[PDB]
């Protein structure tokens, strides 16, 4: 009745997406075989949201996996859950994008679009009432950034009224992964502002901070970082797939979060997170859960709330708790910290309480923040783009793909308007 | 003969429904299967709320309506799944999403003909329908918008019948949505023009009573909804049981609404107490009436000392005798804290009913010999609206969310129109309080 179609683009898209499907299969109790072994009859009531049914009690993800070069997807298929995906939903080229957004958007990826759009039509038209679409990708890359935005721009013409969510990793403030990173990131944000309803700005350098400072891990792998992102991703949908005292789907959140149509970039967070040693020193309560949820250290984005004002907030609590205590706590935070909230919205926080916590955990929350501090992200990208573009440092790789230099000045102007659009509410 | 139809809209309406119909089954001795074992006939008392199938199965005269299948599906699956008729539990596919325009203009029109068709069948089963009891929230898209549409339609098909309207009004401070002001203000027209009598409660008041009167530190919706059920049971008690002075819904309305535009009573119920405290108190007729006039026991966050009483209806249950009701009322009339308008010199309607309150097992309330429910029409309610106009004007001065509403086929002239309707109503309430 409210089905999601899941899209994975590029190296980072596939590595995150593979972890997501492991996480929610554990909640629903699906074995690596694809067969149900859960103990609770409540676990199959809404499984249609993410899985199709198959004969013999086998469930398959409603996912399509895309890469311009197969190399990463072979590693995915060699993993434990890598067998659950339908083989027809791997769509792959034979030449990499080279981290070049033009190659991914105009030359290599444009030849691959038609194969993906056939899979998307076949999955989407099977749904009784499609909720919308969900993309995982990175902005710094070539397939994620280039073709991921190409796909978004196409399916939003085929389905204008459906929800379009992007979980997008954005380039981090002080150590780059890719030299041409700011061109790709700037050209890509120009595509997001026109064509998305929600964007969640994950930043790898904030995830290292959580793994070190909060979880005290000495040897975190990307398997740990991708776990954090998947917990956020599953928290936002939980009210579509479990009963609760105050339900809240993707559309209900977006309506309460986005005051003006451009201001749709959000900072995620998850709680509780504790190290092995501290577990014994906690006092598991909603207050203690709320305290960590608003802590600036806990944000998955490299932007600090203290430098801006919250426009709107959502908290999706999971676990059987008292509605009064939640309503109390969300008022109390707003009354003390009056400077951090915009004046002309009287109540900024949306709440939604579900009954079913993740396995082995008593209570949980997922945080969504829409904040003027997000201008900090775009403005540091804008300066690096300008520093390179005035010297034309790498343009011949993009203009040799037939791109027009006017499109670079356009992306500056649109991204510079967006930082101005946020500044007026500081 | 004397039937009532209940209409439960949205998550708040459906979840209040669960508490109400649990109570009514227990109050009449109907099992969750719908069987009465005590039919070893001659009992009519159930016939206001239930109808009898020839198999001896008793079926609620209810309709449950929501644009999302999550809240209703629990009802279809829990303990009472055998009680309700399968077709009375109407559900859609996608919620109005806190947007009034979705509930009113786009999603609501898909399901409304089913709901209106089912209400025909229930009204045809009746032979002396008293009226419709509507339960909804102001803040939701389905509660605000779909109910707006529904009552406009019911007004045409049943223009004579009383529509009573219990509703969750937004609290002064605590809240769950940001768009809560827009929906609330836009709701006002239908409560003003299509409701014969509207009772408003807000959750922040009821959280207060459950803390100082029931000693519950962490109440959920299940505790609040049980208090609302007790009010509705008391209003309909004189339809169901014998009494010295029974009050009908028609007679109840005549004695509270002095003008067609002025129909917003405050509800209050007493005693609300834990059984641990009921041990240390005598719940005499005088004592329980004084508790109805305390501002701390009102179900809206408004203080009646800042306004004037126009009329009061007092409904008493159980071990109560007229000698002591007369003594209690006479005392209240002496207290200068309580001021009636000069043009209403006989401000009380009294009802006395012999059947005492029932109690749900594992509930919070005590088992008590007697209780009183008070319905009071007061100028003090106007402060609750002014406090919410402010939130609307604050947001709307810069269009803060309007594209969500205009994109769903509203037009923006409704925002100022509804705000002006609320302004006119507030101006009426302040002037009717002026002494002649
Ligand atoms: N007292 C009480 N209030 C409730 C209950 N459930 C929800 N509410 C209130 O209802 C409001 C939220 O809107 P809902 O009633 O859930 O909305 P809806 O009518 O289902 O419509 P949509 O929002 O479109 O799904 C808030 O004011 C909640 O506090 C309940 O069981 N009891
Ligand atoms: N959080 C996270 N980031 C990743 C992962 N894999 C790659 N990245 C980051 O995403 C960017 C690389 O994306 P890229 O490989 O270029 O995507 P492509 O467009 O398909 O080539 C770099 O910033 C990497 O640090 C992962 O598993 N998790
Ligand atoms: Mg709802």
């Amino acid at each position: 009745m409210r089905e999601i179609v899941h899209l994975q683009a590029g190296q980072c898209g596939n590595q995150i997406g593979a972890k997501f499907w492991e996480v929610i299969s554990d909640e629903h109790g699906i074995d690596p075989t694809g067969t149900y072994h859960g103990d609770s009859d409540l676990q199959l009531e809404r499984i249609n949201v993410y899985y199709n049914e198959a004969t013999g009690g086998k469930y398959v993800p409603r996912a399509v996996l895309v890469d311009l070069e197969p190399g990463t997807m072979d590693s995915v298929r060699s993993g434990p859950f890598g067998q659950i995906f339908r083989p027809d939903n791997f769509v792959f080229g034979q030449s990499g994008a080279g981290n070049n957004w033009a190659k991914g958007h105009y030359t290599e990826g444009a030849e691959l679009v038609d194969s993906v759009l056939d899979v998307v039509r076949k999955e989407a038209e099977s749904c009784d009432c499609l909720q919308g679409f969900q993309l995982t990708h990175s902005l710094g890359g070539g397939t994620g950034s280039g073709m991921g935005t190409l796909l978004i721009s196409k399916i939003r013409e085929e389905y204008p009224d459906r929800i379009m969510n992007t979980f997008s990793v954005v380039p981090s403030p002080k150590v780059s992964d890719t030299v041409v990173e700011p061109y790709n990131a700037t050209l890509s944000v120009h595509q997001l502002v026109e064509n998305t309803d929600e964007t969640y700005c994950i930043d790898n350098e904030a995830l290292y901070d959580i793994c070190f400072r909060t979880l005290k891990l000495t040897t975190p792998t990307y398997g740990d970082l991708n776990h954090l992102v998947s917990a956020t991703m599953s928290g936002v949908t939980t009210c579509l797939r479990f009963p609760g005292q105050l339900n809240a789907d993707l559309r209900k959140l977006a309506v309460n979060m986005v005051p003006f149509p451009r201001l749709h970039f959000f900072m995620p967070g998850f709680a509780p997170l504790t190290s092995r040693g501290s577990q014994q020193y906690r006092a598991l309560t909603v207050p203690e859960l709320t305290q960590q949820m608003f802590d600036a250290k806990n944000m998955m984005a490299a932007c600090d709330p203290r430098h801006g004002r919250y426009l709107t907030v959502a908290a999706v609590f999971r676990g059987r708790m008292s509605m009064k205590e939640v309503d109390e706590q969300m008022l109390n935070v707003q009354n003390k910290n009056s400077s951090y909230f915009v004046e002309w919205i009287p109540n900024n926080v949306k709440t939604a309480v579900c009954d079913i916590p993740p396995r082995g955990l008593k209570m949980s929350a997922t945080f969504i923040g829409n904040s003027t501090a997000i201008q900090e992200l775009f403005k540091r990208i804008s300066e690096q783009f300008t520093a390179m573009f005035r010297r034309k440092a790498f343009l011949h790789w993009y203009t040799g793909e037939g791109m027009d230099e006017m499109e670079f000045t356009e992306a500056e102007s649109n991204m510079n308007d967006l930082v101005s659009e946020y500044q007026q509410y500081q | 003969m004397r039937e009532c139809i209940s209409i439960h809209v949205g998550q708040a309406g459906v979840q209040i429904g669960n508490a109400c119909w649990e109570l009514y089954c227990l109050e009449h001795g109907i099992q969750p299967d719908g069987q009465m074992p005590s039919d070893k006939g001659g009992d009519d008392s159930f016939n206001t709320f239930f109808s009898e199938t020839g198999a001896g199965k008793h079926v609620p005269r209810a309709v449950f309506v929501d644009l999302e299948p999550t809240v209703i599906d629990e009802v279809r699956t829990g303990t009472y799944r055998q009680l309700f008729h399968p077709e009375q539990l109407i559900t859609g596919k996608e919620d109005a999403a806190n947007n009034y325009a979705r509930g009113h203009y786009t999603i609501g029109k898909e399901i409304i003909d089913l709901v209106l068709d089912r209400i025909r069948k229930l009204a045809d089963q009746c032979t002396g329908l008293q009226g419709f009891l509507v339960f909804h929230s102001f803040g939701g898209g389905t509660g605000s918008g779909f109910t707006s549409l529904l009552m406009e339609r019911l007004s045409v098909d049943y223009g004579k019948k009383s529509k009573l309207e219990f509703s969750i009004y937004p609290a002064p401070q605590v809240s769950t949505a940001v768009v809560e002001p827009y929906n609330s203000i836009l709701t006002t027209h239908t409560t003003l023009e299509h409701s014969d009598c509207a009772f408003m409660v807000d959750n922040e008041a009821i959280y207060d009573i459950c803390r100082r009167n029931l000693d519950i530190e962490r109440p959920t919706y299940t505790n609040l909804n049980r208090l609302i059920g007790q009010i509705v049971s008391s209003i309909t008690a004189s339809l169901r049981f014998d009494g010295a002075l029974n009050v009908d819904l028609t007679e109840f309305q005549t004695n509270l609404v002095p003008y067609p535009r002025i129909h917003f009573p405050l509800a209050t119920y007493a005693p609300v107490i834990s059984a641990e405290k009921a041990y240390h108190e005598q719940l005499s007729v005088a004592e329980i009436t004084n508790a109805c006039f305390e501002p701390a026991n009102q179900m809206v966050k408004c203080d009646p000392r800042h306004g004037k009483y126009m009329a009061c209806c007092l409904l008493y249950r159980g071990d109560v005798v007229p000698k002591d009701v007369n003594a209690a009322i006479a005392t209240i009339k002496t207290k200068r804290t309580i001021q009636f308008v000069d043009w209403c010199p006989t401000g009380f309607k009294v009802g006395i009913n012999y059947q005492p309150p029932t109690v749900v097992p594992g509930g919070d309330l005590a088992k008590v010999q007697r209780a009183v429910c008070m319905l009071s029409n007061t100028t003090a309610i106007a402060e609750a609206w002014a406090r919410l106009d402010h939130k609307f004007d604050l947001m709307y001065a810069k269009r803060a969310f309007v594209h969500w509403y205009v994109g769903e086929g509203m037009e923006e002239g409704e925002f100022s129109e509804a705000r002006e309707d609320m302004a006119a109503l507030e101006k009426d309430y302040e002037e009717v309080g002026v002494d002649s």
